């Protein structure tokens, strides 16, 4: 029991920490990207990150 | 060009729109950032070439 | 007599770095609200 908890756990904060991948943009947060970039350069950056 | 006059610039409120509706500059070429949503966006410090 | 192609061209270049703000742009502050969703703007960093 305690070894599947916490292979739920591991997969769990894997995922939360690859939600901080840059995935080859500029930057791994998107608010920023928004704030930054213009309309086509941010769109290419959000495909990149989805 | 080989001796570009080097200025730092911080501590203003420095309004950039003025420079872009100004349109007497033949290329106004931007990296990472946009010509426009950049009055609200800031950083630590400004390195200006001339 | 020199063309397009030759014709002197003063250049600016500006250049950032994100590593506390110092100067900042024309925006309007507003009065700092709590306990309820609102979107922030500090020093750039926009979120909500």
């Amino acid at each position: 029991l305690q070894d599947v908890v916490n292979q739920n756990a591991q997969a769990l904060n894997t995922l939360v920490k690859q939600l901080s991948s840059n995935f080859g943009a500029i930057s791994s947060v998107l608010n920023d990207i928004l704030s930054r970039l213009d309309p086509p350069e941010a769109e290419v950056q959000i495909d990149r990150l989805i | 060009v080989y001796a570009w006059n080097r200025k730092r610039i911080s501590n203003c409120v420095a309004d950039y729109s003025v420079l872009y509706n100004s349109a007497s500059f033949s290329t106004f070429k931007c990296y990472g950032v946009s010509p426009t949503k950049l009055n609200d966006l800031c950083f630590t410090n400004v390195y200006a070439d001339s | 007599t020199n063309g397009v192609g030759y014709q002197p061209y003063r250049v600016v270049v500006l250049s950032f770095e994100l590593l506390p703000a110092t100067v900042c742009g024309p925006k309007k502050s507003t009065n700092l609200v709590k306990n309820k969703c609102v979107n922030f703007n500090f020093n750039g960093l926009t979120g909500t």
